[PDB]
């Protein structure tokens, strides 16, 4: 079940906001303590609402970038154990434009996969980036996680857009001279928390227009990181990154 | 009539509370998190010689 099943946003009915408590008690150790706490509390301080960056006609992307990951983060990353938006991977994509308008209305915090979206959405009027997503599964202790992040060119370098725990695997500068060096940055970031790299999925460039009914293409390119060497792994990102500047 | 309006009001006042208790529960889930990397990361403090 959705949580925003009562369709458009807050204020989510009982029967939802109660399920969100419950699950709440089972995930911490102390459980109901901390909703007591908070559901008592008779004021929470006030949350702001994030304002989505406006930029001067001559402002560099690199400049929108650095705002538009800033404003991503003011979401802050959710840590709640409930998942606010429902997002269909295989839909239209000026209905994902549409998820990501109601994110920015609603503002509540996001994970790795609204990110995209809200990355896409925030730079649908930069008709001269190239944003395009980047999949990794990881294996870590008996189980098999999935991270996700907006790979952008600008200028011929490569940099990224996201969210996650960790600083080191979302926002990275567009400063990249390839698609491996990037890759390889995230790589570095999974060495360093332990994680081993089992698949990259690349997709196709996105496209600016708010209004597209194609879907993403997530999986234009598969990388089985075990299967392939070194070298062809190497070689299939610079094929991938060649096949994307030709689609321009 | 003007039901709509203090419907409104009361829709909005909702929405108000539910986002900023959704944003005090992140903070607090945020804090457990730190803390139970920290007990466990203490635990295997390496004793050196
Ligand atoms: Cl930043």
């Amino acid at each position: 079940v959705p949580f925003f099943v009562n369709r458009g946003g807050l204020p989510v009915d009982e029967a939802t906001w109660e399920r969100m408590w419950k699950h709440v008690a089972k995930i911490h150790p102390d459980g109901e303590k901390v909703a007591q706490r908070i559901r008592g509390a008779t004021d929470l301080p006030k949350i702001p609402i994030p304002s989505v960056p406006t930029f001067q006609p001559s402002t560099p992307v690199p400049e929108r970038l650095e705002a538009v990951q800033r404003y991503i983060r003011e979401l802050q990353y959710n840590h709640t154990g409930t998942q606010f938006f429902e997002i269909k991977k295989s839909r239209p994509l000026t209905g994902l434009m549409d998820l990501a308008k109601e994110m920015t209305k609603e503002a509540l915090p996001i994970k790795c996969l609204e990110a995209v979206i809200l990355g896409i959405y925030l730079t649908n009027s930069m008709p001269t980036l190239e944003r395009f997503p980047i999949s990794f599964k990881t294996y870590f202790s008996g189980n098999y996680f999935r991270h996700i992040v907006l790979g952008v060119n600008f200028a011929g370098r490569y940099g990224a857009l996201g969210m996650s725990r960790r600083e080191d695997l979302m926002y990275k500068p567009p400063a990249f001279r390839t698609l491996s060096e990037l890759v390889l940055d995230f790589e570095a970031a999974y060495g360093r928390c332990w994680h081993v790299l089992k698949k990259v999925k690349l997709g196709q460039s996105v496209s600016h227009d708010p209004h597209s009914v194609e879907q993403i293409e997530w999986k234009h390119s598969v990388l089985d990181v075990e299967r392939l060497g070194r070298d062809d792994f190497r070689k299939e990102l610079e094929r991938h990154a060649r096949d994307m500047r030709l689609k321009i | 009539r003007v039901e709509k309006a203090k419907q409104k009001s009361a829709q909005q006042e909702l929405k108000q509370r539910q986002r900023a208790e959704i944003y005090a529960l992140n903070r607090v889930m945020t804090e457990l998190e730190q803390q139970q990397f920290d007990e466990f990361c203490k635990q295997m403090q390496p004793p050196g010689e």
